[PDB]
RNA sequence: GCCUGGCGGCCGUAGCGCGGUGGUCCCACCUGACCCCAUGCCGAACUCAGAAGUGAAACGCCGUAGCGCCGAUGGUAGUGUGGGGUCUCCCCAUGCGAGAGUAGGGAACUGCCAGGCA
RNA sequence: CCUCCUAAAGAGUAACGGAGGAGCACGAAGGUUGGCUAAUCCUGGUCGGACAUCAGGAGGUUAGUGCAAUGGCAUAAGCCAGCUUGACUGCGAGCGUGACGGCGCGAGCAGGUGCGAAAGCAGGUCAUAGUGAUCCGGUGGUUCUGAAUGGAAGGGCCAUC
RNA sequence: ACUUACCAACCCGAUGCAAACUGCGAAUACCGGAGAAUGUUAUCACGGGAGACACACGGCGGGUGCUAACGUCCGUC
């Protein structure tokens, strides 16, 4: 319902991304993870976007 | 007001005692455990027992609370 | 209720030990002492013991029941777990805390070699 | 400190004398004693538990324990969770300066004071009394108060029944009715 | 007349009155009315019988109702179909097997308990029998 | 042989209560708290350095059918197959045969290791 | 679509049969390490009332579980705190359930990672509802293709709306 | 605060009832292993071709209906 789908990206620019959901009303603060860039082959960290 | 009902879930022992496992094959699936894991025997996410390593279905009656337990007895 | 607090403590570790089928090296403590013993799987068998209340290590302490104590029972359980033939073991802290004397006997113990 | 070792020179001795026991250990010990107010109207506003802790810390050297409400009661519009009192738990040496500070100095200073009960005691040998004044303790100054609240105080014992657990708070000079 | 104040539901199946009775001895009183057949006993039947012995009996001795209907019987009204869903509840009723105690009595003479009994079987719709107390 | 500690087997015939009993070793409480470590306050607990005291509490052992627990035989209910009736429910032949209850039992039994005392 | 019952002690089983829910939520309400144990009542106690917090006692799960019901949960799956992103990528022996489209569980291997001294745990959450095939099309990546040749358009493959 | 011809929760003893209750619990059925005898392989897979998807009554176990119907809806023979 409420809950709006995001996409976070990595900080890698290999162009990957992971999809996602997020709150916007509460913890409206932009999500960031540890995510594994396959691309890259490394943990590397991904920004919310869209 | 009352014409609902689930798809039914195909639930119970799929694998009685005695009977020789592969690894890996379902024994019981099951809401809560009401059957509990033994020697060989890996619960999963849903509380399926399943076996771990090839072998014959035991079953088995243990501990203080008198709980059912799986285990697979390697032949 | 010290007592069950620590059993109901440890139990999930004693457990997950008995599923993996490990040679556990259990310690035990108390306010005047410290033991060892290294139980085979089946969890009904001693192949090695050790505690501060012997003669072999019991003169060579100003008070057993200190790191020191424990630093030598864990020595004294290593050395002859190896040469009982024993290496490969999982550390049983028993309900206590892996802060104080009980790390010392294990370090004594990894220390002497025993793989944990 | 002083009430330490005055309990193990004579307490000791006069309670092993007047109930017969076998072992020393069988003589009562004061344990511990918890101070706590229920805060009560500051649901609508959180200063006045503040207030109540300062309040705790200025009594007790040690700073107090905020509790919660435990449950949801429509009575008196309180939910789970919510800051509705303050407690402090005193033992040892701090234990025996507050006995002091209470005994010696804040008994005497009671409005009318009738004496003290002596029914209260739990029927298992811990005592309990609530003051209607914070103001009666000596560091609280009449001036640094905004709201008047009374608070309880209880002390535990070792005791085994209310008439030792009597026998052992006499021992101390504690006053009755 | 019987009703019971609450229940978990409001419409049960209709199901089977086989079997034996349980609570076949005059356990309160003296004397007892006991079922020989088998089938319901209604509220209203429970209360005809009732009145029944308690006006033989001119406000003497005591009386105990062992049998209290709690199961609902639904019925569907005239000019309705089949189907359409499970029809209303519009009484409730006991299941008597043979040997059931239906009422028990005490502080009265044999001939009246047997004669107020008498009265009482009148209005019931199963066979009954007069019972006494015994030891074991 | 007796006693204690650790880890198991079995999971109430093993528990809960009541009465007694033990400190040589062990265990328990216990003494102190700069430091190792910790309290959403408190050395209460966790933890460290010890050994003045007491087995008070806890713990182990022993005794006690107060409660829990276990529990026949016989009968009863139910039921597979075949047959019958007065067929909403029963009965006959044969095989299986409860639950509840009664009599009675019951104050667990046992394996490896270590220490003390014989 | 999910829970129970009818449903006749494996599965499955119908009616305009009897009763209730779902069309979500949460970057913590997930992972791991360490720790902890409820409801209710009894008694005593300042404002305190039958029911606010504190102290002890009986009690032993009559509590709790993000939301229905059932089944589970003390090693807790319930509560609290520290560090964290395994709500990872490729695969997957072998199973279960479907006419099929599909749905589900899964040890284990490779890579890289979090927590733990370590053994180890982690491929979301106590489990089971929280969903929509195909076609058309939009976005990011990918020189796979590119209608004379080099590009490009368009198309394919991967991620996603 | 006395008190009470009304009412009175808890607990204790006796007494029943339950599809959506279970501190118990069968007979049957079902799954698996081993062994004879018996049965025109009656089992499994794959391929060519179908038909059929209005069922009816009787017995037993039930929902619904009124343990009404040559009623209706399931299970099994």
């Amino acid at each position: 319902g409420i809950r709006e789908k995001i996409k976070l990206v990595s900080s890698a620019g290999t162009g990957h991304f992971y999809t996602t959901t997020k709150n916007k009303r509460t913890k409206p603060e932009k999500l960031e993870l540890k995510k594994f860039d396959p691309v890259v082959r490394q943990h590397v960290i991904y920004k919310e976007a869209k | 007001r009352n014409g609902r009902d689930s798809e039914a879930k195909r639930l119970g022992v799929k694998r009685f005692g005695g009977e020789s496992v592969l690894a890996g094959s379902i024994i019981v699936r099951q809401r809560g455990t009401k059957f509990h894991a033994g020697a060989n025997v890996g619960c999963g996410r849903d509380h399926t027992l399943f076996a771990k390593a090839d072998g014959k279905v035991k079953f088995e009656v243990k501990g203080p609370k008198n709980r059912k337990f799986i285990s697979i007895e390697a032949e | 209720d010290k007592k069950s607090a620590r059993i109901r403590r440890a139990t999930r570790a004693r457990r997950k030990l008995q599923e993996l089928g490990a040679t556990r090296l259990v310690v035990h403590r108390t306010p005047r002492h410290i033991y060892a013993q290294v139980i085979a799987p089946n969890g009904s068998e001693v192949l090695v013991a050790a505690s501060t209340v012997e003669k072999a290590i019991a003169e060579q302490l100003k008070y057993t029941g200190n790191k020191d104590a424990a630093a030598a029972v864990g020595k004294a359980v290593a050395e002859r777990a190896l040469e009982k033939g024993i290496k490969d073991v999982s550390f049983d802290r028993s309900g206590f805390q892996y802060h104080g004397r009980v790390q010392a006997l294990a370090d004594a113990a990894r220390e002497a070699g025993l793989q944990f | 400190a002083k009430l330490h070792d005055y309990y193990k020179d004579e307490v000791v001795k006069k309670l092993m004398t007047e109930f017969n026991y076998n072992s020393v250990m069988q003589v009562p010990r004061v344990e511990k004693i918890t101070l706590n107010m229920g805060v009560g109207e500051a649901i609508a506003d959180k200063k006045l538990l503040d207030n109540a802790a300062a309040d705790l810390a200025a009594i007790s050297g040690q700073k107090p324990l905020i509790t919660k409400a435990r449950k949801s009661v429509a009575g008196f519009k309180i939910r789970q969770g919510y800051p509705i009192g303050c407690k402090v738990t005193l033992r040892g040496e701090r234990m025996w300066e507050f006995f002091e500070r209470l005994i010696t100095i804040a008994v005497p200073r009671i409005r009318d004071f009738r004496g003290l009960s002596a029914k209260s005691f739990d029927g298992r040998g811990n005592y309990s009394m609530g003051v209607r004044e914070q103001i009666i303790f000596p560091e609280i100054d009449y001036d640094k108060v905004d709201r008047v609240r009374g608070l309880d105080i209880t002390i535990t014992t070792t005791a085994k029944s209310d008439e030792e657990g009597r026998a052992l708070l006499a021992a101390f000079d504690f006053p009755f009715r | 007349m019987l009703q019971p104040k609450r229940t978990k539901f409001r419409k049960m199946h209709k199901g089977r009155n086989r079997g034996l009775a349980q609570g076949t001895d005059v356990s309160f009183g003296s004397f007892g009315l006991k079922a020989v057949g088998r089938g319901r006993l209604t509220a209203r039947q429970i209360e005809a019988a009732r009145r029944a012995m308690t006006r033989a009996v001119k406000r003497q001795g005591k009386i105990w109702i062992r049998v209290f209907p709690d199961k609902p019987i639904t019925e569907k009204p005239l000019a309705v179909r089949m189907g359409k869903g499970k029809g209303n509840v519009e009484y409730w009723v006991a299941l008597i097997q043979p040997g059931k105690v239906l009422y028990e009595m005490d502080g009265v003479p044999e001939e009246l308990a047997r004669e107020a009994f008498k009265l009482a079987a009148a209005k019931l719709p199963i066979k009954t029998t007069f019972v006494t107390k015994t030891v074991m």
